[PDB]
């Protein structure tokens, strides 16, 4: 069949697919850095 | 199973058959068109 | 007029094109399910589970209370006059009214 | 409507910010009017004979309503003097103030415009805006909840669920059912305002998300019960499961997120020694469920809406948050027990 | 408390009081994380795509967004419950007359028949 | 129910109207039997036959509840006295027995000394 | 009498009367902005005269 | 190795789900550490083992 | 230990291939039910709490084991149905049972009243979807709406009841903490406090008044007969009457007096109708009213002997009525109608199933001590200490207990079957296995019924 | 006015009912005028001739409900002992719902919902004790 | 979100020799179909004539659906030997109207984005001529006509321009002899009264089309089959007073959004009203939906599909 009359999505976009996988990396590093900072602040206070 | 006769009971009119107000007709599928005419349209001068 | 309403047909496995089965379609699926794992629960939950139920792990002080009662009877009979019950958990209460 | 349509939509977003961040009584009047001049164009859009009638009915019932608010603003100059949105002070000013707020939120004697205005919108995008506009005058009520006489605020809450619980029964128009679902939920809004200011804003968080999910499920065009009926068999069958889940949460049912506001409304009211009023709230809540119950019979039952015309091509709507928000709308009972404190 | 008296109005999280320590890998966070995965399952029901579980790998965005917002949302939950308790204990300490203590009794109660 | 004489062969006449009356009964009896005869005597069937008379018999008790009862009259109120009534009948029986028992516990003991169960 | 009609007549009693109360709101007032605004005249008078508050 | 892994994939999850439930529900006792040696009912002094029993 | 492996049944049915499904759902459920008996049975003098208050221990609930017993059994009889339709539809209505099993475990385990309430009404949602779909006969909605508007109309008054207690008297929570509760002073303001806690459980446990909730759910069959076993679980699902009457209102029994008299007439009149009825499923539906009416009598007496009979009857009825409905389903799958008179013929066509028909019928009567003799007789013995008059009314009911069972037997024990040509194969290997998995657990309870009745036993 | 409603609670403390019956007409009369005001929105034909006709049927019947309720409560108080009871007002509540069947020739409706109206009327005097509160602050 | 601030905009790189042409209403015999193929000398793209399998011609993937999968009881050969009570009759024509409306939306989408002249064989403004010819004889009931007029009022008004270039061919009354000479045996032995009414209704269809100030050129049988004569006539004639000359910013952007999506254009095409010749039965609809999902074509739908393409998981 090979999807006739041109499909709306080819499947690899890279412009949209690449950044969406990139945003998860930006979120994961940001959360652990504040997590270590919160424990360091709690130990300094108490 | 529910048939076409059951769908006509819940058809677009009044949900509940009308007691006094039954003259009100059902609205169009994608925004009703009202009066095409009943307008002056172009002025005449002597 | 019905148009498309008439479609109902009687269906039964029975024995025709099944020989002897319980599961609908395929002889390979039937034997491995309806006679093996159907009866594996019959062997573990019923037969191996019969050892438990209430027999073995005491079950809410049913066997413990008998040994506890007998030693309390012989102790109170030799020294005291009243047998077990006389004033249950009451020793010098702060008035009433 | 090209680029400037986003700018018109932005002024409603910015308009509520003026109401949110405010200390002056004339500043919120500006904030309300920022919405007045910006909703009407989206109410019209395509220009229809039904749209012209709805926009005029939306204007006249709401512009006169805000004009009653300006009287209460001017009584705050005659009495108590200061221009601050902290307290209402005068009982004479509060009577005209609460009735002006009732014209937008209380609804019990001012519902009349809602079923006609909500039906009159030609587009699904305009349906979201009316459920989002209700956030604006709630910010005013959260500021001046003391001093206002509770005898004529709780009447606007009790009567609203009565007229909301009866006003959806004789309606087949899908926009009209959601119009009376507003008034039914607005009774719960004007009940927590006298009894503990918190959870009143969380009632909005539950409601607005639940209503925004509802109309975005109607991105596949449906205006009547019979038009939403032909969806299970002809159209997408898995889509109607999410319509079922959102409708079940709209009424008071425990394993869904929509029961979680109904928890604290009664809880805080019972703490204030009142039992006879919250009982009446629970019985009238059953009448609300009935509209959603009949509308779930378009998703559960067969109902025979097959039709000759069939769709094969995949549907591509807008769907801004029609995937993330229904998951919060279906299940948030275990997720949000201590979250009452997080909002306010 | 609903109205702020000691706490600063309009805060990103708290900032005035930071010392509390947020929960690490909590059972509460796992349920919000499960809903992030659940939102990435029913999105393929709307836009008809093959397999809900083994479909598009844009699900990672849906899980992370629920965790990131949820972590901040639960941080306020631990903060607001602490302030609620802090003002409660301070009310007893400052007034003292409002609270009363009673311990050890010998009072008669009515007994039920049948 | 039975009369003075048991009905089995009492009061029978040939006449002309009674002769046609038995002809009317056999006309329906043979008609419903032949459609059973066409359904029973073939190997191609295999299954349980419906019969419209038996389905309507089950439908008489399971359904036709709220289509009826629209003339309530005085017959429905007599049935209510036979239903809700006997519930009020035992209210003056169980209470009188309990008030007899409760008075005995406080003054003039009637309960047995060798009683411990419940 | 009882097990199908009278003992049932608790919730159908609050359906037959509920639908009668439902019809007095939906089918009532056949459109018209005129009629809805005539009802708002009374609502202010209830809060001022009938209910004692200011 | 190829015949077993391809055919069975869901069959392993249920008995492993019991072990996962066994570990999670047991570790909840570590949150409730209060009253371990205190209150004389099953209290005993430690000789070799630390904190009696978990 | 209990929850989590039950939740893992949801990804099990969906991930597995289309040819299997039923093999994985039944086999994996049986090994979880074995582990429930392994741990829950252990208790001291007073049953000590399991963990933190999410799911707690059992004090007087061996009824959880019954839910685990039906956990695979609610899949065995539903095999005849659902097979004709789509593969995606099969997976959906197995997971609705898994969701039922998820919420039903939570009700009996968690020692609460506040969070118990949001699990009490939570069982109604999956059953509603179950009843409103797959119904072969019509009026699904005239039973589906009646399923909620009987229960929710009575149970929503718990929100104004339970919260009112915790706002005044400490907190409900653990129940093991609930000793703060002071006896009620008995006043006209305290009348609606007691009624709101009772009326919720007066619907699920059927009486004489407001009892029509149950026959509509049974006659209009959800799916085949395996979902009717879940409708039996809903009757015993209102077990909180054991907990509320003992703790929340100990002094209040004067207002219980009219409610006993209502349930006492819900024994003669409910049995009389259960004689001349046409439907085979209805003659189990009305016998289930009277059998559960015995429990309601026992609760409101509040004697220590009555709770022994109450806890026994919850398990006794939970495996005898469900057994009877499986026999009703086995005739419904062959004859295709629930009529008793039309479906006539045992031993001649159904040789081995007729012995299962006998064992199921006689268990409704007082046989050699299986569970129902420990159930029914214990209540009758406890009613005499309440009042001497009771056994004059209760003895008449013992005559008509035979008239449920024997009338179901005799109207099927005629070897005519002239109109019927179907039912060639008597029973499949799974169909005979269903009948054994209901009676043989009760036959094992003959040796030790300690795990059948245990409120301080 | 709430001052009119507060007068209703002070009289039944004694035995006098001659002024209590006069006070009950103002409660039912003013409440009837509220429903009479909303019925104007149904569009009345002509002017004044039919306008008074619609107001006449609603106000006179609603005042009659309150007037009989005040009378029947005092007859039930004078006959036998007991000052105030929910059972005492239940008999008076049944008489108030009985006269609704006199409005239209059908014998039922009012008599059909006589137990429903009688129970709701009893619920008003159920809240004479401290246990029931309609509106509360703390 | 729709982008209008970007480089891609309406009216730009269009309108200059890009207007749509239609050769419609030329009896039962396909005479306009041959002349339309030669008319694509000035125009860039040419579209094929719509039949029963016209919506499924492209749709998802290449091959068309087989008989029952596309539409229940729909065949062009079946309409030649038309039968009353239980059959095709109207539901084929309702499917025929929906198919022509769908291909018109894609042709307008091809016109708006990248300015290319698209010639359509038998437009949506020609289907009412085909219906009314059969209505004169005893075939279609009066109630089915009211069902057609309700769809007619809604679907047409949403699209702003009808057609700039209109070609109407009026042949001889002995057109049935030309149809008998054609290669198709199933199309032969058609009613002469239906063909005569089709020419009569076309006479009252060209006049309202000219009343809306749309350019129309009449050609006879002797004037037919000409490439040079047809191209020179369309180029010389200037578009005036027509409704095609609309707003470039507001009007052109709104019509483009409705034409872009196939599901949005056919959303108003399906009517909530029930009709006997429309197939309302849900039992047949459940079996048809199961077979379409099991089909190797769409199955999972929208780009990604197992055992058909499958490029990436993400």
């Amino acid at each position: 069949k090979f999807y006739i009359q041109e499909p709306p999505h080819g499947s690899p976009n890279w412009l949209k697919v690449g950044l969406t996988l990139g945003t998860s990396v930006f979120l994961w590093i940001y959360l652990i850095k504040q997590h270590n900072e919160d424990v360091l602040e709690y130990k300094r206070r108490n | 199973q529910p048939d076409v006769e059951w769908a006509e009971q819940y058809g677009g009119a009044v949900m509940y058959p009308t007691k006094e107000t039954a003259h009100w007709k059902p609205p169009p599928w994608n925004d009703v068109d009202p009066p095409k005419d009943t307008l002056v349209s172009n002025l005449t001068l002597n | 007029r019905w148009q498309e309403d008439p479609e109902p047909e009687d269906e039964n496995l029975y024995e025709k094109n099944p020989d002897s089965h319980g599961y609908d379609k395929d002889p390979a699926v039937d034997i491995w399910n309806m006679r093996v794992v159907f009866f594996f629960g019959f062997s573990i939950v019923l037969v191996l589970g019969s050892t438990f139920v209430a027999y073995l792990p005491d079950y809410r002080m049913q066997e413990w209370a008998r040994r506890e009662a007998e030693r309390l009877v012989k102790y109170r009979e030799a020294h005291g006059l009243p047998i077990m019950e006389s004033n249950c958990f009451d020793p010098s209460k702060i008035q009433l009214p | 409507n090209p680029i400037i349509f986003i700018i018109i939509l932005l002024t409603i977003m910015l308009g509520t910010i003026i109401v949110m961040i405010s200390s002056h009584w004339l500043l919120v009047w500006i904030g309300f009017e920022m919405n007045m001049l910006a909703i009407i164009p989206i109410m019209m859009k395509n220009h229809n004979p039904r749209a012209t009638e709805a926009s005029t009915k939306y204007f006249l019932t709401q512009s006169t309503a805000s004009m009653l608010l300006m009287m209460a603003v001017i009584i705050n100059l005659m009495f108590s003097g200061q221009w601050t949105v902290m307290k209402l002070f005068n009982p004479m000013a509060s009577m005209l103030m609460t009735m002006a707020l009732a014209m937008k939120l209380g609804m019990a004697p001012f519902h009349f415009w809602v079923p006609e205005v909500t039906q009159g919108i030609p587009l699904s995008s305009g349906l979201i805006l009316l459920t989002w506009q209700k956030l604006a005058p709630m910010s005013v009520l959260y500021q001046i909840f003391p001093s206002i006489n509770l005898n004529l605020i709780l009447t606007l809450s009790v009567l609203s669920i009565l007229i909301g619980g009866w006003g959806g029964l004789n309606q087949t128009q899908l926009r009209k059912i959601m119009a009376y679902s507003s008034i039914a939920h607005m009774g719960w809004m004007t009940a927590v305002l006298p009894y503990n200011p918190t959870m009143t804003l969380l009632n909005l968080i539950i409601y607005i998300i639940m209503t925004s999910t509802m109309f975005t499920m109607f991105m596949a065009n449906s205006t009547t019960t019979t038009l939403s009926l032909s969806h299970t068999w002809n159209k997408t069958p898995i889509m109607t499961v999410l319509i079922l889940a959102t409708l079940l949460s709209m009424g008071g049912l425990p394993p869904l997120s929509g029961f979680m506001p109904k928890w604290m409304i009664i809880q805080e009211m019972t703490k204030n020694n009142s039992i006879i009023l919250p009982t009446f709230m629970a019985i009238t809540a059953l009448l609300n469920l009935y509209f959603y119950m009949r509308l779930t019979y378009s998703t559960t039952l067969t109902m025979f809406p097959s039709t000759n015309n069939m769709k094969m091509k995949w549907q591509f709507p807008l769907m801004k948050k029609m995937t993330f928000l229904p998951t919060m709308v279906v299940l948030s009972t275990m997720m949000l027990p201590l979250t009452p404190m997080l909002s306010v | 408390x609903x109205x702020x008296x000691x706490x600063x109005x309009x805060x990103x999280x708290x900032x005035x009081x930071x010392x509390x320590x947020x929960x690490x890998x909590x059972p509460r966070l796992a349920f919000v994380g499960f809903l992030g995965y659940c939102s990435g399952l029913i999105d393929n029901a709307i836009r008809r795509r093959p397999v809900l579980l083994a479909g598009l790998h844009r699900q990672l965005l849906y899980i992370t967004s629920f965790v990131f917002v949820g972590y901040y949302l639960l941080k306020r939950q631990d903060y607001m419950y602490a302030v609620r308790d802090h003002d409660m204990f301070s009310y007893i300490k400052s007034h003292x007359x409002x609270x009363x203590x009673x311990x050890x009794x010998x009072x008669x109660x009515x007994x039920x028949x049948x | 129910x039975x009369x003075x004489x048991x009905x089995x062969x009492x009061x029978x006449x040939x006449x002309x109207x009674x002769x046609x009356x038995q002809a009317e009964r056999l006309a329906i009896r043979s008609r419903l039997k032949r459609e059973y005869q066409l359904q029973y005597y073939d190997p191609s069937r295999r299954g349980v036959i419906e019969d419209p008379a038996l389905v309507r018999w089950t439908y008489a008790r399971s359904a036709n509840i709220y289509p009826n009862f629209r003339p309530n009259t005085k017959t429905s109120l007599l049935g209510a006295l036979f239903g809700i009534g006997p519930l009020v009948f035992w209210y003056y029986v169980f209470k009188t027995d309990r008030d007899r028992k409760e008075k005995l516990i406080q003054e003039g003991k009637l309960d047995r000394t060798f009683n411990i169960s419940y | 009498l009882l097990d199908l009609i009278w003992l049932e007549a608790i919730l159908p009693k609050t359906i037959s009367l509920a639908q009668m109360k439902a019809s007095t709101l939906v089918t009532n007032q056949k459109g018209l902005i005129k009629l809805y605004f005539l009802s708002f005249l009374i609502t202010i008078l209830i809060s001022m005269i009938l209910f004692n508050f200011h | 190795l190829l015949q077993v892994v391809r055919d069975h994939w869901v069959h392993v999850l249920v008995p492993m789900g019991f072990v996962f439930g066994y570990y999670l529900d047991r570790k909840n006792d570590e949150k409730l550490t209060a009253f371990r040696n205190k209150s004389l009912l099953y209290k005993r002094e430690l000789k070799p083992n630390e904190e009696v029993t978990w | 230990k209990y929850i989590i492996p039950t939740i893992m049944l949801m990804p099990l049915t969906w991930l597995s291939k289309n040819n299997m499904i039923w093999v994985n759902s039944t086999a994996h459920s049986l090994l979880i039910s074995f582990t429930s008996l392994l741990l829950m049975n252990q208790f001291g003098d007073n049953s000590l709490n399991f963990s933190l208050l999410f799911f707690s221990d059992s004090l007087s609930t061996p009824l959880l084991i019954l839910t685990m017993w039906l956990l695979p059994l609610m899949l065995m009889a539903s095999q005849h149905h659902l097979s004709k339709e789509n593969l995606t539809r099969k997976k959906l209505f197995i997971t609705m049972l898994i969701s039922l099993q998820l919420f039903l475990i939570m009700t009996f385990t968690a020692m609460e009243l506040i969070l118990f309430y949001i699990l009490f009404e939570a069982t109604l949602v999956p059953t509603l979807i179950i009843i409103t779909r797959w119904g072969n006969q019509t009026e699904r909605l005239n039973a589906g709406l009646y399923f909620l508007f009987y229960t929710l109309a009575g149970s929503l008054p718990l929100l104004v009841a339970l919260i009112y207690i915790q706002n005044t008297v400490g907190s409900l929570n653990f129940l093991m903490l609930q000793y703060w509760v002071q006896p009620v002073h008995n006043s006209w303001s305290n009348v609606f406090m007691w009624l709101a806690c009772m009326m919720a459980f007066m619907v699920k446990m059927p009486l004489y008044g407001l009892h029509l909730w149950l026959p509509k759910a049974h006659v209009e069959a959800p799916i085949a007969g395996s979902m009717v076993l879940a409708a039996v679980l809903l009757k015993l699902g209102g077990y909180g009457m054991l907990r509320i009457t003992l703790i929340l209102n100990p002094m209040t029994d004067f207002m219980a007096y009219p409610f006993i008299m209502l349930s006492l007439w819900g024994m003669i009149m409910t049995s009389s109708i259960c004689l001349r009825q046409t439907d085979l499923k209805s003659l189990i539906a009305y016998s289930s009213v009277s059998h559960m009416a015995l429990v309601i009598v026992a609760i409101l007496i509040q004697t220590p002997w009555s709770y022994m009979g109450a806890t026994a009857l919850m398990i006794a009825h939970g495996l005898t009525s469900s057994m009877l409905f499986c026999l009703a389903n086995s005739n419904y799958e062959r004859i295709h109608s629930r009529t008793m008179i039309l479906a006539r013929g045992l031993q001649t066509l159904l040789p081995l199933m007729a012995t299962w028909w006998l064992l199921a019928s006689l268990t409704n009567l007082a046989l050699p001590p299986t569970i129902n003799l420990i159930g029914e007789l214990f209540v009758v013995m406890s009613t005499f200490s309440w009042s001497n008059i009771t056994i004059i009314l209760m003895g008449v009911n013992m005559v008509i207990t035979a008239l449920y069972s024997l009338y179901m037997l005799i109207m099927t024990q005629r070897g005519k079957y002239t109109y019927h040509i179907n039912n060639i194969s008597p029973s499949f290997t799974r169909e005979n296995a269903l009948m054994s998995l209901h009676i043989l657990p009760l036959l094992l309870l003959t040796l030790n019924p300690k795990i059948i009745l245990g409120p301080l036993y | 006015a709430k001052t009119v409603l507060r007068q209703y609670w002070d009289i039944p403390e004694g035995t006098e009912c001659h002024r209590k019956t006069y006070a009950t007409t103002s409660i039912g009369g003013a409440a009837g005028l509220v429903v009479s005001a909303y019925s104007v929105a149904l569009k009345t034909p002509t002017s004044f001739l039919e306008g008074v006709a619609r107001t006449g049927r609603y106000t006179f019947t609603a005042a009659a409900i309150g007037a009989i309720f005040g009378l029947t409560s005092c007859i039930s108080a004078q006959v036998r002992e007991k000052p105030d009871d929910p059972l005492n007002y239940l008999i008076g509540g049944c008489a108030g719902g009985l006269i609704l069947g006199a409005r239209t020739r059908s014998y039922g409706i009012g008599a059909a919902a006589c137990a429903y109206m009688g129970l709701t009327a009893a619920l008003v005097k159920m809240g004479q004790l401290e246990g029931w509160q309609v509106f509360a602050e703390p | 979100x729709x982008x209008x601030x970007x480089x891609x905009x309406x009216x730009x790189x269009x309108x200059x020799x890009x207007x749509x042409x239609x050769x419609x209403x030329x009896x039962x015999x396909x005479x306009x179909x041959x002349x339309x193929x030669x008319x694509x000398x000035x125009x860039x793209x040419x579209x094929x004539x719509x039949x029963x399998x016209x919506x499924x011609x492209x749709x998802x993937x290449x091959x068309x659906x087989x008989x029952x999968x596309x539409x229940x009881x729909x065949x062009x050969x079946x309409x030649x030997x038309x039968x009353x009570x239980x059959g095709n009759s109207y539901r084929l024509q309702a499917w025929l109207y929906a198919s022509r409306l769908l291909q018109y939306a894609d042709a307008l989408e091809h016109l708006l984005s990248t300015g290319q002249g698209v010639v359509l064989e038998r437009s949506i403004y020609s289907d009412f001529v085909f219906l009314e010819a059969m209505y004169r004889q005893g075939f279609i009931r009066k109630q089915c006509v009211d069902h057609y007029n309700q769809v007619k009022k809604v679907t047409i008004c949403e699209y702003l321009p009808p057609h700039v270039v209109v070609y109407v061919d009026v042949p001889v009354p002995e057109v049935q002899s030309r149809i008998q000479k054609k290669g198709n045996p199933h199309e032969m032995k058609i009613t002469s009264a239906y063909l005569q009414d089709i020419e009569n209704a076309y006479k009252g269809t060209f006049l309202p089309e000219m009343s809306e100030k749309c350019e129309v050129l009449q050609y006879s049988a002797w004037e037919a089959q000409d490439a040079e004569k047809v191209v020179e006539d369309i180029e010389y004639l200037k578009y005036d007073k027509g409704p095609w000359l609309d707003q470039n910013d507001r009007n052109l952007h709104k019509l483009r959004m409705l034409v872009q999506d196939k599901l949005e254009v056919l959303n108003y095409t399906s009517i909530p009203v029930f009709l006997p010749e429309v197939t309302v039965g849900a039992h047949q609809s459940d079996q048809v939906f199961q077979e379409f999902t099991e089909l190797p074509g769409r199955k999972y739908r929208a780009g990604y599909n197992e055992d058909v393409g499958d490029k990436w998981i993400w």
